RNA sequence: ACCCCCCCCUCCGGCCCCGCCGCCCGCGCCCCAGCCCCGUGCCCCCUGCCCGAGGCGGCCCCCGCCCGGGAGGACCACCC
RNA sequence: CGGCUCUUCCUACCGUCCGCGCGCACCGGCGCGGAAGCGUCGGAUUGUUCACCCGUUCAAGGGAUCGUGAGCUGGGUUUAGACCGUCGUGAGACGGUUAGUUUUACCCUACUGGCCCCGGGGCCAGAGCACGGCGGGCCAGUACGGAGGAACGCCCGCCGCG
RNA sequence: CAACGAGGAUCCCACUGUCCCGAGCCGCGCCUCCGCGAGCCUCCAGCCUCGGGAACGGGCGAGGGCCGGCCAGCGGGGCAAG
RNA sequence: CGGCGUCGGCCG
């Protein structure tokens, strides 16, 4: 019922998040250096993190997940958020 | 046993001891923090408390119950004749804090500064800076001595003094104070700016601006020896207490077998060193301007001095500054003014519609002497 | 500036001075000082108090338009 | 839905002239003559301090022996509209009334009378719209 | 409405875990001892009424 | 993390710089690693026992009241 | 003995803070861990501690010679006057009741301030310490689910304290 | 049981600094000075925390503080005095 | 009364 908005900024070195569950606070998450973040150009509502350092790529995705928390509610019913779906290598 | 009902302690333990202040005047202990790259500017000034009045102003707030209405506010007036910069000091940040490099004085020093070096001036033999003036005569020595502050200091301050022959005060010796130079591009640019101020006057309009916030530092009114009801604000005992009801009844439990430093006791009240923060500037003007305190709302010409004169202060001759609210001390105490360390964020702008110039000796009803004369015109 | 006239005497009142009183017949009274308010409450006649506007008008010293 | 507590907006602090135990006059035509004030709403206290109220505040009262029998023996909400203690407004005006008065009105803001006699303050007319509409004078 | 595959994705973060009956700590599936208190007394997280 | 520590803020022995204007004392500098430890597992070992510049680090010394007003006050002190 | 006044301490935590759990949709409740900074109040009857009711911003439990009488007060208990009921042959005894002097610091320490004359401007070792709580507007009659009914954030006030 | 009581009780009107919550002022003491000039009390002394101990230490064991000399006040301790 | 902390044993 509330579409999340997501704009890559800083030339893929930060991301902003707006409108999470219709909220006024905005979210800014910067990438650990060496990591880039792009919107999916294939399948909608999906982000892409890429880098050589696996700790750096996973630490950024977890810092995004930790930024979108629903307070004071039954989380088993309110399930909005950003969730890691694929942990793999690139495919060139 | 436990105290049966809940009630806080009386008074603030962070303003201890309640002793008389031993510093001479208010002393600025901190300066605003320097920002590398910022435009150069001065941070402090020294004035004397002249009086209080009230003003009418138009409130431009948002969400407030006074959003587009008129309010009457109390303002304080501070007399600020120009200060003279006489010396430059530098300091270095070391593993033991701030240590000074050297202090370079000016070639020629005025009488108000020279009197502060002596107890009685008429009787004393005058040997202050006797050798210094001879050596420093040629300006080369200053340039070499400034050749060190450019190479070793992180912080630069100027030494400046007031001119007490432009006030109604009794003292003839100046009050000397360091003023820190903030901003600039590097240290070496703050010493070219300090040299260009040597032996020159500095006006308060060139430190503070209208609508900014300042901190006021001074010494409070004195009351001498005073008991606990007034000194600390404890409750007064009932009427039939045998030996008097202006006391604390129990001053400690049996154990520990000493009196604690947290218990209220009688002693010196007032004459303390204090800092009141976040004061908004209302107006910066001069008393020679005869139009200084005239809005359009009045058609006569009104200036800063009231009908009858400033009660218990005297006459204001030159520059002054006006702050909203109140500040410590009686009339005629020296007040130090600095930029606000952590200013208040949501303060509206300043838009003055009227200022009171009626007499404060009694209940005066005439803005000007001219229209009192027209009233009693026979 | 905007001003009021004292209701007991005839003087002008400047912004931020005196006090007002709301009477119960829905009439407002504006006083210049406490002296003027004590004179009114005691029911002292304005014409007999020689420094008021009302007295000087009744004594010919004040011109009535 | 339908919540609508009592008191529209914010209020600046003013001088409180009436502490618990005061007896004030009844300004509407409910039938009561004097109201005995026993509490103040929204009052967090302090040790030994009496609760106190000013114009515009909601108080709890009991109707005295000179008032109507049906209204008696009950704790009734009311609003103070006139006081004798002088107070200062933001625009610098000091103002006071001749007597102390109140009206009987529930926290939803509906009155128990049809009229109000004499003037009322602006403090009470702004917080309580029903008072602003049936008052004959506002000072 | 949230499409069923995003529900399953979110359910492996808000559901599908173990709770410790002594200290209410979240624990992984197929875990024998508690990570926090070290006891062996673990149940599942209860299902929602729309789960 | 209302907690704890620091800033701001109150007191503050001591100390430093600057004005007016001498004494004494000491003699010795790589740095960084310990599951590379880079070739180690030593030197010093006489503060008088015969040692005694310049630079580089220390040390000492150096500054009136009474009197009268006050914004200060028991007396003193404090500010002029 | 209690009460009044005043200070400091404990945590076995009642509200507020941060996390988890539910027979947690929302709202509101309940259970657990960390947490002692601030808050825990005004009155009617009783000497009361205790208790019991009324009201409010809805109201945890304790210690310090059962903290605290050269700090007070003296209602209670607790000498000598007096009355009643039961008991005693009697002088008298014991559940109720009324009237009944509250003494001294100038010593030592502790504590609060003040002093033992020494230029102008500064720096900082040690010690002190202070911004909590409750609302309103917008978000919004919206998310959630019919009745009902939230929140992050920003802005505007109030109370207590300083 | 009318009248009467420096007798013990409950309530109301009026009155008020009893109280919310305290503030300002007057005289005399205190305080400083010239003159005069005592009592009480005293093993020896006079800073704390813990331990042990005639089970609550100024001294004893262990730790933490502290030039020395005085005034106006004050009531925690000296298990203060009588 | 609990312990997939660490080192050592006995019975299958
Ligand atoms: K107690
Ligand atoms: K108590
Ligand atoms: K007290
Ligand atoms: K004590
Ligand atoms: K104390
Ligand atoms: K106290
Ligand atoms: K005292
Ligand atoms: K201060
Ligand atoms: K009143
Ligand atoms: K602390
Ligand atoms: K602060
Ligand atoms: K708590
Ligand atoms: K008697
Ligand atoms: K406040
Ligand atoms: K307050
Ligand atoms: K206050
Ligand atoms: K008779
Ligand atoms: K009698
Ligand atoms: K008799
Ligand atoms: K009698
Ligand atoms: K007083
Ligand atoms: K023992
Ligand atoms: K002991
Ligand atoms: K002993
Ligand atoms: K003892
Ligand atoms: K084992
Ligand atoms: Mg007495
Ligand atoms: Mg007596
Ligand atoms: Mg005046
Ligand atoms: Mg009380
Ligand atoms: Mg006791
Ligand atoms: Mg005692
Ligand atoms: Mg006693
Ligand atoms: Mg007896
Ligand atoms: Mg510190
Ligand atoms: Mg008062
Ligand atoms: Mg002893
Ligand atoms: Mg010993
Ligand atoms: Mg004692």
């Amino acid at each position: 019922h509330f579409p999340i908005a997501a704009t890559v900024v800083d030339n893929n070195k930060a991301i902003e998040i707006r409108n999470f569950m219709h909220q006024i606070k905005t979210r800014r998450i910067e990438c650990l250096p060496g990591v880039t973040i792009a919107m999916s150009t294939n399948v909608k509502d999906e982000l892409i993190l890429r880098g050589i350092s696996i700790e750096d790529v996973s630490h950024t995705a977890a810092r995004i997940h930790e930024s979108l928390k629903v307070p004071n509610k039954d989380l088993r019913k309110f399930l909005d958020g950003c969730y890691v779906s694929s942990r793999g290598l690139q495919e060139q | 046993s436990h105290r049966k009902f809940s009630c806080c302690r009386k008074g603030n333990l962070g303003y201890l001891p309640r002793k008389r202040c031993t510093r001479g005047r208010g002393r600025c202990k901190t300066f605003p923090p320097d920002v590398q790259g910022a435009p150069i500017h001065l941070t402090a000034f020294l004035g004397y408390k002249a009086g209080c009045t009230h003003v009418m102003r138009f409130i431009d707030h948002r969400g407030s119950n006074l959003h587009n209405r008129q309010a009457i506010d109390q303002a304080t007036i501070i007399d600020a004749p120009p200060m003279i910069c006489t010396a430059i000091i530098g300091y270095a940040k070391t593993p033991k804090g701030l240590r000074a490099v050297t202090t370079v004085w000016a070639a020629h020093i005025a009488e108000p500064a020279m009197r502060r070096f002596y107890r009685n001036y008429f009787h004393a033999e005058k040997t202050a800076f006797s050798t210094y003036m001879k050596k420093a005569a040629d300006g080369t020595y200053i340039k070499e001595q400034l050749g060190r502050l450019k190479q070793h200091a992180d912080v630069i301050r100027i030494v400046a003094h007031t001119q007490p022959a432009l006030t109604p005060l009794k003292q003839k010796k100046a009050d000397i104070m360091e003023i820190q130079v903030n901003g600039g591009a590097n240290v070496a640019e703050k010493v070219d700016y300090a040299y260009a101020l040597m032996e020159k006057p500095i006006s308060i309009k060139d430190v503070f601006s209208v609508g900014a916030q300042i901190d006021t530092i001074s010494i409070t009114r004195g009351r001498g020896f005073e008991g606990v009801v007034t000194r600390w604000g404890v409750t007064r005992l009932p009427r039939k207490t045998r030996r008097g009801n202006r006391k604390v009844a129990c001053i400690g439990a049996w154990h520990p077998a000493n009196v604690q430093y947290t218990v209220a006791r009688a002693g010196q009240m007032g004459y303390f060193h204090r800092t009141d923060t976040n004061k908004q500037v209302f107006m910066i003007d001069t008393a020679e301007n005869p139009r200084c305190c005239t809005t359009e709302f009045d058609l006569t010409d009104k200036s800063i001095n009231p009908v009858g004169g400033f009660v218990n202060y005297g006459r204001v001759q030159g520059d002054f500054i006006m702050i909203k609210g109140t500040c410590p001390g009686p009339k005629r105490r020296p007040v130090v003014m600095r930029n606000a360390l952590l200013p208040h964020r949501n303060c509206p702008p300043v838009q003055l519609q009227w200022i009171s110039t009626a007499s404060k000796f009694g209940h005066g009803i005439f803005e000007t002497v001219e229209e009192r004369r027209q009233f009693y015109a026979k | 500036v905007t001003t009021n006239q004292c209701s007991y005497s005839g003087r002008k009142i400047l912004p931020g001075y005196g006090k007002r009183m709301s009477r119960h017949d829905k009439v407002l009274l504006i006083f210049l000082n406490r002296k003027a308010s004590v004179h009114y409450l005691n029911k002292w006649n304005p014409r007999k108090i020689r420094w008021t506007l009302a007295s000087r008008r009744a004594r010919g010293k004040e011109v009535i338009v | 839905k339908r919540g609508r507590s009592g008191g529209i907006g914010n209020k600046f602090r003013i001088s409180c002239g009436l502490p618990v135990g005061a007896v004030i006059n009844c300004a509407d035509n409910s039938g009561a003559k004097s109201l005995n004030m026993i509490a103040v709403k929204n009052w967090k206290g302090h040790l030994n301090r009496f609760p106190k109220a000013s114009v515009g505040d909601m108080v709890l009262i009991t109707v005295g022996r000179d008032g109507k029998p049906e209204l008696r023996r009950k704790v009734t909400p009311a609003v103070v509209v006139r006081q004798r203690k002088v107070w200062r407004r933001k625009d610098g005006v000091w103002i006071y009334f001749q007597d102390n008065a109140g009206v009987i009105i529930n926290p939803k803001g509906e009155l128990k009378g049809s009229s109000i006699t004499g003037p009322v303050a602006k403090e009470a007319a702004d917080r309580w719209p029903k008072i602003s509409t049936t008052a004959e004078c506002v000072h | 409405v949230m499409e069923p595959t995003l529900i399953n994705l979110a359910r492996e973060y808000n559901q599908n875990m173990m709770i410790c009956r002594h200290c209410y700590a979240r624990n992984p599936l197929r875990a024998t001892n508690c990570r926090r208190c070290r006891g062996t007394n673990l149940r599942k997280k209860k299902l929602s009424k729309y789960a």
